[PDB]
């Protein structure tokens, strides 16, 4: 409906979850985790933005830390906001700054913006 | 552990946000002493401003400029009471943002 996912170029088998302010993240974690050790799954992706962007980045380092190997791409990117007004209806559109992050098991291509190796055990 | 050169900057989430980008966009623009390169880092929750600081520096560089971010995790320690001696110790998510000079297209 709204497209194919971020990193859809990259991994388009890849699971994705969106991070928002009301995600759980051992919960969240829980899950990825089990996803990724499957030897189905190749690669995972986190997104999320504003009150949770900073969440998203906390999930990617968990799962970084609980499977050693991961080879991970930043992107960076807005999203819109929709406030209503009446003070000093009217529907106003602003950006609020997130972020997707890729993991995958599989080698990418280190030169490409956003590449990060893999930490050394 | 992490790099505290001229070009690194840990931004604070609390300055106003159009002299910030100010600061940074002078840095690349120079007097000279231009730098071709900054890294703006987030720790925490200053992380949305690091990304923002980046990609609006990107958007007024008529192509110049390109980003590109890291992500990793910062283990912050102050001291609670003298020594035996009690530290506070937290870990923080963070993020690197390497904004680039480049030939436009």
């Amino acid at each position: 409906g709204p497209g194919s996912g971020p990193f859809a170029d990259l991994a388009p088998g890849a699971v994705h979850m969106r991070v928002k302010e009301g995600s759980k993240i051992r919960n969240l974690m829980a899950f990825a985790t089990a996803s990724m050790a499957q030897p189905a799954t190749r690669a995972i992706v986190f997104s999320g933005c504003g009150r949770a962007t900073t969440k998203t980045v906390t999930c990617a380092e968990i799962l970084k830390r609980r499977l050693a190997g991961l080879h991970q791409v930043t992107r960076l990117r807005y999203r819109s906001v929709r406030e209503v007004w009446q003070s000093l209806s009217l529907s106003v559109l602003k950006n609020v700054p997130g972020l997707a992050i890729l993991l995958s098991k599989d080698a990418l291509d280190p030169r490409q913006p956003g590449y990060q190796p893999p930490n050394p055990h | 552990r992490l790099p505290r050169r001229p070009n690194d900057i840990y931004v604070n989430m609390k300055t106003d946000f159009k002299a910030q980008l100010a600061r940074c966009q002078k840095l690349l623009d120079g007097g000279q002493n231009a730098c071709s390169e900054i890294y703006i880092h987030g720790l925490g929750l200053a992380i949305n401003r690091a990304i923002n600081i980046a990609l609006q520096l990107q958007a007024g560089s008529f192509g110049s400029l390109q980003v590109a971010a890291n992500t990793s995790t910062v283990e912050l320690v102050d001291e609670l009471e003298p020594e035996e001696p009690l530290t506070r110790i937290r870990n923080n998510s963070a993020i690197h943002i390497r904004v680039f000079r480049v030939t436009p297209k």
